[PDB]
């Protein structure tokens, strides 16, 4: 019941996260989501951040 | 509206940049469906700030 999602930019990530959020929004199960990450490796020398 | 999409697909197969000059349709405004494409003029839909 504890999870977090990490994703890069790809054709369909937004609908994926929207579906996840909408499905967990109204449910009889206790879903505990701890933030969402939208990291990208496109930037050069950005591995530190 | 047609030919720039074949041109962009053929170029982006090899992942090389493309500079666009005389098109401003919003289909190429996306940064994901089309890998590489550039604009020198604002897109046709951008005239909303005026």
């Amino acid at each position: 019941y504890i999870f977090s999602i990490v994703t890069t930019y790809f054709p369909g990530y937004q609908d994926f996260v929207n579906k996840i959020r909408s499905t967990i929004e109204n449910s009889f199960v206790g879903w505990e989501l701890e933030e969402v990450l939208l990291l990208d490796m496109s930037l050069d020398d950005g591995d530190s951040k | 509206h047609f030919t720039p999409t074949p041109v962009s697909y053929t170029a982006g197969f090899y992942r090389i940049p493309v500079l666009g000059l005389t098109t401003r349709m919003s289909i190429y405004s996306d940064k994901s469906i089309h890998l590489s494409f550039l604009r020198t003029v604002p897109p046709y839909s951008h005239q909303s700030s005026v």
